[PDB]
């Protein structure tokens, strides 16, 4: 009936209405391995992608097709999405309406050329592109919610009311979990490790959701570490190297709190969050105390709930009930509210045919995409 | 010579200053406010001699008689 | 006497001072704090980290904004201390506080709180003989001789309008609402964010400060305009980058009159000010389209003042007439005409005894200023 | 003690020492290992074969050479031990770790155990009363004069890229890829592997980087020179072999600015740098790319800036020219700055005294180090 497929810079997913596992999940990331000059013989494919790059990776180079939202190339995304649709399902993309989505800041040119091509290479009957806070508090089970996304390349905090929001009122900083991996990658480096291709980045990204728990105050935690090393604890990697970090763990996600060790002239989330808050009604303000809703994939990490209640507690008065819905699996959650989505027939009355870009063009993508 | 043969790893013949080349409102016309031609000298002999008096210079958010109006005494 | 009243025209964007006969501008300069931004030990460097001037608007990638003033409000009071101290310089002053007279401006309707801390500064940590501060607008007045006048006008933050007659005072009739220039800035990145260009540093927002008293202009026709298609011809940056026109140039000033756009709600400066023609009487009102106010050097632009023309016969009745100038400095006017005002005789009663203000201090002043 | 202190200077392929007063650092002795080729029939020999200078050139059949610090990448430090041990001997300076304080330089990116070891050398076995660790393009800086501008320069076996202005200059903005002649030497020789010749030990790497800096240039149209024809010039060794060369005698930016044509992972020292170039402030930026400090000790050829300047042009925002700056010789400019430095009030504030350094050491190293 529909065709669900959740996007991402890193986790891109798919599947259909009803379905509650997302039927593709893959780094969709792009891999392109050492082109060198001398013969070979047998050859490969072009340029593997993902898990065709991952099983490879040793000459594949995953680089990143999407820079929070800033896409390389449409053509290398296309490939992405032809084979990972003859990949997963195997099926035309004439059979349904389309399920994809999107977030803002994006120059609308962005999404037009995409449900362009969309229109030209597929020649899907209908289509549908959305944004995936919406899917988020729509599978939570609310009308009135902040939420906030931290993906691979993304930040975006979502006040909702009854359905209503403002623009004004969400927030947004589209920075995320890789820059920490550029972080946590250049400090290991400073302690004495090699990394240069990017697989570097695929173990340490590893390693880093292995390890990045949260603690509350890295003074006494520093003190501690210091004194006592049990908590650097050991980690052989593939290769016979074993390190052991302790402080390095927890205090990576320690950035997300403070700019400084990247020195963004930035806030933090929990004040930048609390100004998203302060962008609302003195009564809505409560509730989003009371609908403190957490999303995005790099926040599966233990700790920082309490961290951001404690932010905010010293932030609000004592009146201000602070109530976090914290779902451990926001990640696919988008995915499974874009199936739910595809399943009320209003929406799915709701469509993106052929006529209207080919007669009305592109400006109804601009008033109907949402 | 003052270190050619002494030290041979000292910079010179360098341009590092990067050169280029020699190569280089009053819409008055709508209808909606005036302006005047300063001479303060002029506004001065305007404002010359007003000997404004403040008896009783009070302009608080007093209540307790009818208005109150200040810089009021003159000649 | 040498002891010449320092005159201060501390408006929101545009900030000075001066002196009375000294017509001439003595030194502009914007208004904030130049925070110092990297570190190092080497030598051949300027320290002090209080940069204001040359090096603050030649080394903005080293120094950061710092704007205490919220709509003419400052918050720390230190970075004014700061401020008044790089007045106080020998470059700037050449003299002292406590030796002679001072006059200085303020947006009306403020708290009064902040003049009393201003005035503890003012006296406390500098016992300066003679002080008065008064509205602009009447500066203005005094400037153009007129003894009608409804200033309209705003600065980099603030919209008013201020409806007088030889000096009568109808403190409902007068009205304002805290709204100009920062958030055509914020307006212009917003363009910018959705345009994908992220401006967000002390130095970009100086050039974002560039675009906006540089890439500028109207139309008299909103949508009739906004509906076309625009030509988007790029323009040179100071960085080497060149960007488009974008018809959203002049789509920002009407925000000034749609601000429910940017969500919070408000009237129209224009209305404002016929509500306060409303307000007035019948015979007056006559006078008032005779009297029309020149102010705020938000207001360059071209017909500007045509479409405001047009939204007026859009309200007014009959038999309005309204004409204009050959404005020479819209800016320096109220600070010129305060110049004047220190330059007079009877001038001597407006100031204030520092001797009864560390006697009774503030709510006298309150009382005897208006 | 008021003597003249010791400044010891450091490089990967050619490291130096002095006083705070020489001119002319009376040794340009190479960095490398002297060895035994086979195990010495007869006990009781030159031990390890220290060999420096002309003890290098008094005999060569079992005489291995290396490097203690590959690439900047120090891994071991015997070799070190008498290295500096010879330096200490009256030989060199003919005087005493007591006897005069020392400066000393570091090479960035670095784990802090190498800043360990040298001081535990330097204060447990010799006895330094006063000693310091800075870095190498400020040196520079000091030797060109400028304290500001965009530093380059590369070593024997690292290249790195600092913005400055006054001396500071943003981490992050801070660049670094160690990799420079030593494995231009490695490839000069693969090169003649091609070609068929003498590869046995490190007697033909001497040989190849006589020939690297000796019979070797840079030319600027690769393609256009391969496809050219030449006769190919000799060489005479004490053998005399009377080699041909070609495409090979200058096929080193295949290696600069395209070693990734190696089948390698890197970038172009142009790549990196304008990168570093672009992480700092815009309009800054434009400014400094006026004063970009050129330097490199290995960076030697002519033509080559050249090919920089067309990188340049491929890479500035066009029309904003920016020529070639040809410094010849850059080695003695850091050395040059140490003089300069520890000549002046700096030591006095920036020593690091066996006391303090007995009390608590790797604390004080840190707390000390900026
Ligand atoms: N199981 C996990 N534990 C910890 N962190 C995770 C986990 N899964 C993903 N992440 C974090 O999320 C990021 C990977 O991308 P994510 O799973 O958020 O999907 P995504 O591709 O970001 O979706 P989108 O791009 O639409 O936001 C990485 O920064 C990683 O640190
Ligand atoms: N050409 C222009 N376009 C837009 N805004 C301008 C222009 N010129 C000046 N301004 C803004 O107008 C404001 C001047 O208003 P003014 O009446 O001087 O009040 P203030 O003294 O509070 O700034 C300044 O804030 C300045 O940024
Ligand atoms: N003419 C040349 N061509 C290429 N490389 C050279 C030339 N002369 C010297 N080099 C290399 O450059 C290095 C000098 O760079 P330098 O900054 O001194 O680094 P280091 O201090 O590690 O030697 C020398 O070690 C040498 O190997």
């Amino acid at each position: 009936a529909a065709l669900v497929v959740d996007n991402g810079s890193g986790m891109c997913k798919a599947g259909f209405a009803g379905d509650d596992a997302p039927r593709a999940v893959f780094p969709s990331i792009v891999g392109r391995p050492r082109h060198q000059g001398v013969m070979v013989g047998m050859g490969q494919k072009d340029s593997y992608v993902g898990d065709e790059a991952q099983s490879k990776r040793g000459i594949l180079t995953l680089k990143y097709p999407i820079e929070h939202g800033i896409v390389t190339n449409w053509d290398d995304m296309e490939k992405i999405w032809h084979h990972t649709f003859y990949n997963e399902l195997r099926v035309a993309p004439e059979e349904h309406p389309v399920l994809l989505t999107e977030a803002p800041l994006n120059p609308k040119a962005n999404r037009e050329k995409m449900t362009q091509i969309m229109f030209e290479t597929f020649n899907t009957p209908a289509m549908y592109v959305a944004i995936q806070a919406v899917l988020s508090l729509y599978a939570s089970g609310r009308t009135t919610g902040i939420v906030m996304d931290s993906g691979d390349g993304v930040t975006h905090t979502v006040p909702i009311y009854e359905g209503y929001a403002l623009p004004h009122a969400i927030l947004r900083l589209d920075l995320a979990g890789r820059d920490l991996t550029d972080y946590l990658m250049k400090i290991l480096t400073e302690r004495g490790y090699s990394f240069t291709t990017t697989a570097e980045r695929e173990i340490v990204r590893d390693i880093k959701e292995k390890l990045c728990y949260v603690a509350l105050d890295f003074e006494q935690e520093m003190a501690t570490a210091a004194s006592s090393s049990s908590l650097e604890k050991s980690y052989e990697l593939p290769d016979g190297q074993v390190i052991t970090i302790g402080n390095e763990r927890f205090r990576c996600p320690e950035a997300l709190f403070q700019p400084s060790f990247l020195g963004m002239e930035s806030c933090g989330i929990h004040e930048t969050t609390f100004n998203s808050i302060m962008k609302c009604d003195v009564d809505i303000r409560k509730d989003l105390y009371a609908n403190t809703v957490l999303s995005g994939g790099t926040t599966m990490y233990p700790g920082i709930a309490d961290r951001m209640q404690k932010e905010i507690t010293a932030l609000a008065p004592s009146t201000m009930k602070i109530k976090i819905i914290a779902p451990p699996e926001r990640k696919y959650s988008v995915w499974i509210g874009g199936s739910i989505l595809a399943s009320l027939s209003t929406f799915q009355q709701m469509w993106i045919s052929k006529q209207e870009y080919d007669e009305s063009g592109p400006s109804i993508v601009h008033r109907k995409c949402f | 010579d003052p270190k050619y043969a002494d030290l041979p790893g000292i910079a010179r013949n360098e341009p590092d200053v990067y050169e280029t080349s020699d190569l280089p409102q009053e819409e008055l016309t709508s209808t909606s406010v005036e302006h005047i031609i300063v001479n303060p000298n002029a506004a001065y002999d305007k404002f010359k001699d007003k000997r404004v008096g403040t008896k009783g210079l009070d302009f608080s958010d007093r209540i307790g008689k009818t208005k109150r109006t200040g810089y009021e005494s003159g000649e | 006497i040498a002891n010449q009243p320092v005159v201060i025209d501390n408006g929101s964007g545009v900030i000075k001072a001066g002196f009375a006969g000294d017509q001439i501008p003595k030194y502009c300069f914007p208004n904030y704090v130049g925070r110092p931004k990297h570190v190092r030990v080497m030598a051949g460097a300027l320290e002090g980290d209080i940069f204001i001037g040359p090096k603050a608007e030649e080394h903005r990638g080293l120094l950061s904004i710092r704007y205490p003033m919220e709509h003419g409000i400052v918050k720390d009071w230190n970075d004014m201390e700061r401020i008044w101290q790089y007045v106080y310089s020998k470059d700037q002053l050449q003299t002292f506080s406590e030796e002679h007279p001072v006059l200085l401006t303020e947006a009306p309707l403020n708290p009064r709180k902040n003049r009393e801390r201003a005035a503890e500064v003012f006296f406390e940590t500098f016992n300066v003989p003679a002080l008065f501060i008064s509205m602009q607008a009447v500066l203005s007045l005094y400037a153009t001789g007129r003894t009608t006048g409804v200033v309209l006008d705003s600065g980099d933050g603030v919209t008013h309008a201020v409806p007088i007659y030889e000096g009568f005072a109808m403190p409902h009739s007068i009205m304002r609402i805290d709204i100009a220039g920062r958030d055509v800035s914020r307006f212009l990145r917003l363009y910018l964010r959705k345009e994908g260009y992220d401006f967000h540093s002390s130095s970009e927002f100086e050039i974002v400060k560039a675009i906006k008293e540089r890439a500028c202009y109207l139309s008299i026709n909103p949508q009739k305009d906004e509906t076309l298609e625009t030509e988007k011809a790029q323009y040179y940056l100071p960085d080497g980058s060149t960007i488009e026109i974008g018809p959203s140039r002049f789509r920002a000033p009407e925000l000034l009159f749609r601000p429910d756009l940017i969500g919070e709600e408000s009237e129209g400066i224009h209305e404002v000010l016929v509500f306060a023609i409303q307000k007035s009487d019948m015979d007056l009102r006559r006078t008032l389209f005779s009297n029309i106010v020149l102010s705020g050097g938000s207001t360059l632009f071209k017909g500007f003042g045509d479409r405001l023309l047009s939204e007026v016969k859009k309200l007014a009745p009959k038999d309005v007439k309204i004409r204009i100038s050959a404005p020479q400095e819209r800016l320096y006017s109220t600070w010129i005409g305060g110049s004047i005002l220190a330059s007079l005789d009877t001038f001597k009663k407006m100031w204030v005894s520092k001797k009864e203000y560390e006697e009774d201090g503030a709510r006298s002043i309150h009382r005897k200023t208006f």
